[PDB]
Formats: structure tokens, C-alpha cells, sequence
């Protein structure tokens, strides 16, 4: 029974952390394409860089 | 591609026409440091020489 919860719990759970990296993936991509024109510095690119890890 | 906010932008390109607009009221000093002859015609004489 509680395997079957987890199988009704998890495939909501992975695909909202799914939504969570693709977001945070985006952040990345973005900080990296706003740090390649020369706007910010590179430490808030590994900042931006740590939390995607 | 929305890196930085569309307000942000609107408040630089304000910064650039304002140091733009700076930079041509500087530079019609400068224009205004060369005389020029408002019209064409006979000139007479210097009435003040060089170094005065």
C-alpha cells in the first residue's frame, strides 16, 4: 500500500523537480548570456552556477 | 531576449540621450570658440588684434 503511494506521489514529485532544473537551467543560460556581453562579473556566475549544481 | 528588464533599458537609453544631448551642448561651446561669419559678405577692419 504505501509503495503504491509512493508510485501515486512520485511522478508528480520528479516532474515538479524537472520543472525546478529546467528552471534554474534557464537562470543559468541566461546569467551566462548576460555575463558573456560584459554587464555583471564572473562571480555571479558561479554564484548562479553553484545553485543550478 | 530579456536578460535584463525592459524598464532598466528605458532608464539607459534615457542616460544616453541625456550625456548625448550633454555632449552637443558642450561641443556648441566649442563651435562657439572658433567665431564664424553669421553672414557673407565685405568684412571691415580688427578692430581687436590677436591677445586681446
Amino acid at each position: 500500500a504505501d509503495g503504491l503511494a509512493a508510485r501515486g506521489t512520485f511522478t508528480e514529485q520528479l516532474q515538479a523537480q524537472r520543472d525546478l532544473v529546467k528552471a534554474s537551467d534557464e537562470y543559468y543560460q541566461l546569467a551566462d548570456k548576460r555575463y558573456r556581453t560584459g554587464v555583471d562579473n564572473y562571480l555571479t556566475l558561479l554564484d548562479a552556477q553553484r545553485s543550478l549544481f | 531576449d530579456q536578460a535584463v528588464s525592459k524598464q532598466q533599458y528605458a532608464d539607459a537609453n534615457a542616460a544616453y540621450l541625456q550625456s548625448k544631448a550633454a555632449v552637443e551642448q558642450a561641443r556648441i561651446n566649442l563651435r562657439y570658440t572658433k567665431v564664424l561669419s553669421p553672414i557673407s559678405g565685405r568684412i571691415g577692419r580688427s578692430a581687436v588684434t590677436e591677445g586681446a
